[PDB]
């Protein structure tokens, strides 16, 4: 992901 | 223990100790012991006579007269077979094991004998449920007050069954604690789906008990459980009977457990108080 | 015995203070958090349970749970803990010294009221108390006797038509939609943008984001078209970690759920439709007065432009031959508390309280007959 | 009103599906009360009146006073806030507005029909109320056939089967030549 | 133009094949490895980049990296490389000859969809394509129209309640927990036993070990007690080097993380709790149908006894007055691909495709409105 | 709630 978690 | 058990483990243990050495020849092992359990009822195990090949178990039910008047012919053949004989001790049901005949089963018989008190108690409740199930004209309501000064009443009409509990607390210390305990009994319902309605009443006795000479007074609460076939059928009958019979001792034991819990909490807080005090001593 | 305390158990926040003051003395959210990890260090045996601004500060290692859900209490232990905290740690006033005033949403189960009254009378042994409605206190705060209340709180939105000296209990509509559903929808859409938020800490973060960077749109289609030309509407927010999040259409999308409940899948109508139905169910003559006066209150109605959109929608639905006016005081957040304080200060209300003697002799059912 | 009160008990129902569910519940577990105050007092001793219903999801709902509360709205319209009178009062007013001689015949014959009058005990309550309101010197009889639900359809079928009615119909030719206003003059 | 190709970009093993076949024609894991050493020999200038079973075979000198992480693509170059490999080396079918079908998890960012559509239409110039959901294809494969899907893949686990002829987009829950987290936890516990595994090659080794010697436990406490009597549960596995590893409680410990996410430290709930919440959020009437039909799919739900544990947990949570049935087809691994093939074979779907002309005239945003 | 909605 972009915010929260990686991906 | 959280749900108080119904199987008295004393009989289980003694019968296990007796039978584990049963196949050891002419081993009488004369036994004579007196016990006691909830509801203020006394047990007694003792050989009938000098012949030690037979062991007898008896009960001293307080409300035995009501059971005899009702008639428990169902209980004489369904759970207990041919090993039941007329009362000897005090005109109360007493059974015996015939050791000369081979005992085939070991655990089933012990378990059956373990629930003697509830096995005899069910003779009235199961029969009332049968009356309302069979379509027979609603059998006359009955009141069954056991050893405790409190009273129990049941009404078996069509489309449903009813039960009401009367509560009496002896020591002044536990009266308020029990009142608080039972106050939240009538409301806790957010974790039960197929459960009966629950209500509490102490000032105004229910209109059902006005004519009946049940527990009537001032410092006596009332609890009623509404019964429906969805939780009183042939499948969920034993569980409900066990829960209701073990209701009183359940309340008692959990009251004591709460007392111990609060004792532990205050003991924990004493440490914090001492830590706060320790600020006065020098480095 | 000189004053009384008014406590508003808001679905998402708690307001408390003395009777007479114009502003509350205690404003903290209703959070009852517990540790989620094991704990290793030995020099701290601290507070297995957490409540209040403390819970907000250290929310990163706690499983925050709201004791009240959509206006109905679910966990009584949490509510009693928050009551004890507010009474002792913050207010530092013993319950016996002064009475307490409580408020609740309309059309609530009687079980909640009976349990609350029993707990208040038994645990804290308050000398007296009372139960009221937030909307009537909103009227008292607004200094008006006729109108319609839009009490869109964090947990429940409801309306209660009123007339001079009397109310209309048969025209009360309660909608479960409230700020929590808006926050959930905002999280769902923020996921579609590319930003993920699941746990309760990010729930608080998104709540703050909505509180700071959300507004209503006069026209949905025009705003969407202008968003197609996304060069003047996007705004940036700074997260605690320093990451920057750009929010575009989501600013005016989530509030529209109030007027379009179909977005969440609820088969109901918007606030405008419900208010129109409630006013129509009233008598013809009082319709004019209700139209001329429309009081709104709650923390979910602070979005700029909401009043204009509501006015436009009501005028479009209502006949175009009279005048419809929307009144939006800039202090609607604490209107309920102000109304409760004013009501307590009233001399005539000094006798309407419920005392321990009458409660004990009668029973918990007394509160049911006390002003419905 | 039943939905509103079920809300006061603790059960919430808003959408139309739950509207049908509550309609079925009322159809199955509702009845009228001969005396409202006595029934309320007996409800205060709530140990023999509460009944349980099984929802499609399996949840069980216990209904007490609501069984005999909603039907009373018919005799007490003030519950919903309507400034009108009950069915008994309206029937009494209608019969009084008639000529004196036909009042006896109207009292002696009181036909009721519709799906809202199947609640057990409704006939007895109506009889008691009418006798209390009417002078206590004659006899009032209530007739409650057990097939009142389809009485209208049966009457329509019988009327159609009547030979004399085969000519009272309205055909396309006369309707087209005259116009839609013809039906207005056809038996009012 | 006679058939179409269906490709499932599992963030784990990719599945591809022709529309009509009952089994996939290409099953290889999504690995894009690159050399980690320098290289000395001169008779080799070979393939700076590696993909597919080749990467698995020579994984000992490569830094394996998964292009897709938890359902969202992180490196587009790797995904394009794997697409090219699958299209040319394995399938040996030109993109222009036949169209392509793509599937993705729900609640994914729109940016991924737009980028994927743009790349597919621009680079390979496919005549047409479509985007769908794995759960709906699972329904199509199962030959049912009502139920709840448990699509517990290698990267994402999600549920989507459905009813006859319609879906419920407002009751969709997506959980990041998946096989990768289970493998990480398995590595961590294998460390506590005494066996260490860090690099990606040992990651594949542990993945195989879990695939071969893992199962779920009906009762956690009873299994732990029986493990205390560790004389009938321990099993041995043969490593490539010949070393033998004995695994005991770890066999039934890692799968329990699905029902107890607190083990990894995630403040969420288990699959049973999430499914219960999703079904409860649905309408009352359809709850019976949803209970009567519970379809599950994915590579993370092949553990023996999982169905029984799920049934027991759901029945315990749900009221004990109806019947709950769990359906566990023995070919759930490729259910998504079978459903995609069946959907493509449908005559009515021959017109729902998205072609180059309409895509170019409209733009990438078209796919957003195409069946959500 | 008890029936309908959660609370
Ligand atoms: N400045 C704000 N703008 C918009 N909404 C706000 C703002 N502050 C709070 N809110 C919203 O209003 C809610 C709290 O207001 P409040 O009235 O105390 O709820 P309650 O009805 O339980 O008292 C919050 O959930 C929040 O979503
Ligand atoms: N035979 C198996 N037994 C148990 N789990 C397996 C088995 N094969 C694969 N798995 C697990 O399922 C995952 C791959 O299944 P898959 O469905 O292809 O993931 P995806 O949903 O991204 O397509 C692997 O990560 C693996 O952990
Ligand atoms: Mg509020
Ligand atoms: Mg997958």
């Amino acid at each position: 992901w972009x915010a929260x978690c990686p991906a | 223990m959280i749900l108080l058990e119904v199987n008295n483990r004393i009989i289980e243990e003694t019968l296990a100790l007796k039978f584990e050495n049963a196949a050891a020849g002419n081993k009488p092992e004369a036994v004579e012991v007196t016990f006691a359990d909830f509801d203020g009822v006394l047990y007694h195990i003792s050989n009938p006579n000098g012949d030690k090949t037979k062991v007898m178990v008896s009960i001293s039910l307080k409300f035995y007269k009501e059971l005899q008047a009702h008639g428990a012919d169902e209980l004489l053949k369904r759970v207990y077979g041919s090993y039941l004989v007329n009362p000897e001790s005090g005109y109360n049901v007493s059974l015996l094991y015939d050791l000369e005949n081979l005992p085939a089963s070991k655990d089933s018989i012990v378990h059956q004998a373990g629930m003697l008190k509830r096995n005899c108690f069910a003779s009235v409740f199961e029969k009332y449920f049968q009356f309302q199930e069979e379509g027979k004209e609603g059998e006359n309501r009955a009141v069954i007050h056991y050893r405790d000064d409190e009273t129990m009443y049941v009404e078996s009409k069509k489309d449903r069954v009813t039960v009401v509990f009367s509560t009496v607390f002896k020591d002044d210390d536990d009266v308020v604690i029990g009142k608080v305990f039972m106050q939240e009994f009538k409301e806790g319902r957010r974790a039960s789906h197929t459960a009966p309605q629950v209500l509490f009443s102490h000032r105004e006795p229910p209109l059902e008990l006005k004519d009946t000479d049940a527990a009537v007074g001032d410092n006596i609460g009332y609890i009623t459980f509404v019964l429906f076939p969805r939780h009183t059928n042939a499948s969920a009958r034993d569980n409900t009977i066990n829960l209701i019979h073990t209701f009183r001792d359940y309340l008692h034991y959990h009251i004591k457990c709460s007392k111990a819990y609060i004792h532990t909490r205050m003991r924990a807080k004493t440490s914090d108080f001492l830590k706060v005090l320790n600020r006065a001593r020098p480095d | 015995e000189t004053t009384a305390l008014v406590c508003d158990n808001g679905s998402g926040l708690v307001k408390a203070g003395f009777a007479g003051d114009d502003a509350p003395r205690a404003v903290f959210p209703s959070i009852v958090g517990r540790p989620r990890h094991q704990g290793v260090m030995v020099g701290m045996g601290q507070k297995d349970s957490y409540v209040g601004d403390e819970a907000q500060s250290k929310r990163g290692i706690l499983t925050l749970k709201y004791p009240i859900e959509h206006g109905i209490i679910t966990n009584w232990d949490d509510m009693e803990k928050i009551w004890h905290h507010t009474f002792y740690n913050e207010l530092r006033v013993a319950p016996e010294e002064h009475p307490t005033l409580l408020t609740e949403a309309p059309l609530n189960p009687k079980a909640n009221r009976e349990k609350m009254t029993q707990i208040m009378f038994e645990t804290f042994n308050v000398p007296a108390m009372y139960v009221a409605i937030q909307a009537v206190l909103s009227l008292y705060a607004s200094g008006r006797t006729t109108g319609i209340v839009l009490d869109s709180g964090d947990g429940v939105t409801h309306n209660v038509p009123i007339y001079e000296g009397y109310a209309l209990p048969h025209a009360i509509m309660r909608l479960d939609l409230a700020g929590r559903d808006l926050t959930d929808y905002l999280m769902k859409i923020l996921t579609e943008r590319g930003y993920s938020f699941v746990t309760t800490a990010e729930r608080e973060i998104v709540r703050d984001i909505k509180e700071k960077l959300c507004y209503v749109a006069l026209d949905f289609e025009n705003e969407m078209a202008t968003a197609a030309s996304s060069s003047s509407l996007e705004k940036s927010y700074e997260l605690p970690d320093g990451q920057v999040i750009t929010i575009g259409n989501e600013r005016f999308r989530c509030p529209e759920t109030l007027f379009q409940p179909s977005f969440i899948g609820m088969e109901s109508a918007g606030i405008h439709e419900t208010t129109y139905n409630s006013i129509m169910k009233c008598d013809i003559d009082i319709r004019k007065d209700l139209y001329a006066n429309n009081v709104m209150s709650g923390g979910t109605t602070m979005y700029p432009g909401i009043a204009d959109r509501m006015q436009k929608e009501i005028t479009a639905l209502a006949p175009s031959t009279m005048k419809i006016k929307i009144i939006a005081p800039p202090e609607r957040k604490y209107s309920v508390w102000i109304g409760g304080s004013i009501l307590a200060s009233l001399s005539t209300f000094q006798q309407m309280w419920i005392t321990k003697q009458e409660y004990d002799e009668a029973g918990p059912s007394i509160v049911h007959r006390k002003c419905f």
